[PDB]
């Protein structure tokens, strides 16, 4: 709810 | 939906291997681990295409599109994976990239769009 636990942004 | 067809050997109902070489520098396209299907089960996420420019090297890869679906990757299936092991794979120091791709029927999962205005 309006939260997570991890994220991504790495790229090729 | 006009879909043109490339190769018959390539449907929508069916996995196909997809091979690559390995690349260099950054910029480019992008790999979205987010999901918010089936979040009941931890620990099992999955990765799909977000980016893509044309001319890349996954572009000449032969076929690919926003969205497609990884099993495998290189040997490395979506059983339990870190944020910096697929990009590590992408690059990694073997000799060859060689990932299983699937890409289902059109219903079964959602359509991914990103910003960018229609014309």
């Amino acid at each position: 709810m309006f939260r997570d636990f991890d994220y991504i942004a790495d790229w090729c | 939906t006009p879909h043109v067809k490339d190769y018959s050997f390539v449907t929508e109902d069916n996995t196909f291997e997809v091979k690559l070489f390995k690349n260099s520098s950054g910029l480019g396209f992008s790999f979205s681990r987010e999901d918010n299907l089936i979040p009941e089960q931890i620990n099992g996420s999955i990765v799909r295409v977000k980016k893509l420019f044309p001319g890349q090297p996954a572009a000449e890869s032969g076929k690919i599109d926003v969205g497609d679906v990884i099993l495998k990757v290189n040997g490395a299936p979506l059983k339990g994976l870190s944020q910096q092991d697929v990009i590590s794979a992408l690059r990694g120091t073997a000799p060859e990239v060689s990932l299983l791709l699937c890409r289902p029927a059109p219903g079964v999962l959602p359509e991914i769009d990103t910003p960018g205005n229609s014309s």
